């Protein structure tokens, strides 16, 4: 009993280790790519104002 | 007759751990319930915090 | 309390009665025994004595269904045990989803 209910919940732990990991990293991703519309996109929409 | 009063002493005894094993599961139970509201509760208040 | 050990003390007053009848009774066997029949005097007390083992059979019949009560009491405790492991299993499972 006791090696059971200790492996089911610290499989529940990794599990949601898993899937905050998953979720974390998605908004990490989102930061980034938008932030990526800010440094890269920067010098784009400078070479679009200057050829303008 | 002293057996069946202990048939329903035994038996007294024995309901009385089970009035103290439902206890121990409506506590535990309860305890479950405050740590969800915990967990909860702190996501409502990250998600409004953002 | 309001049910079981009330009806407790109803069939206990009730065969603390019967007790007293049937020691009333034997004591007006032991009087009214100048029946001094050895042949039917043995053949009543047989019959009297069934009488006292059937009056107590009921008392085992109670008994048994109640030793089947009191393990299978046990049973269920150990069923509830399991019950409450797998409730909080599952609860625990669906509040973390």
């Amino acid at each position: 009993e006791q090696e059971k209910s200790n492996l089911n919940i610290e499989d529940d732990g990794k599990k949601a280790k898993e899937k905050e990991d998953a979720y974390f990293e998605d908004i990490t991703k989102n930061m980034k790519q938008l932030k990526t519309q800010l440094k890269s996109e920067y010098l784009e929409k400078e070479k679009a104002n200057i050829q303008q | 007759e002293a057996f069946i009063q202990m048939l329903d002493k035994n038996l007294d005894e024995a309901e009385d751990q089970f009035q103290i094993a439902l206890r121990n599961h409506l506590i535990h139970i309860e305890n479950l319930m405050q740590l969800q509201e915990a967990r909860m509760r702190g996501l409502a208040e990250e998600f409004n915090r953002d | 309390e309001r049910r079981r050990r009330e009806r407790y003390a109803e069939i206990q007053q009730e065969a603390i009665a019967s007790g007293k009848k049937n020691a009333a009774l034997e004591m007006k066997w032991a009087e009214l025994k100048e029946l001094d029949e050895c042949e039917e005097l043995n053949r009543e007390m047989q019959d009297q004595q069934q009488t006292f083992q059937q009056i107590i059979e009921g008392k085992e019949n109670l008994r048994k269904e109640f030793e089947e009560e009191l393990k299978r009491k046990d049973d269920e405790y150990v069923k509830m045990l399991k019950e409450q492991s797998n409730d909080i299993k599952d609860m625990i499972s669906k509040m973390r989803s």
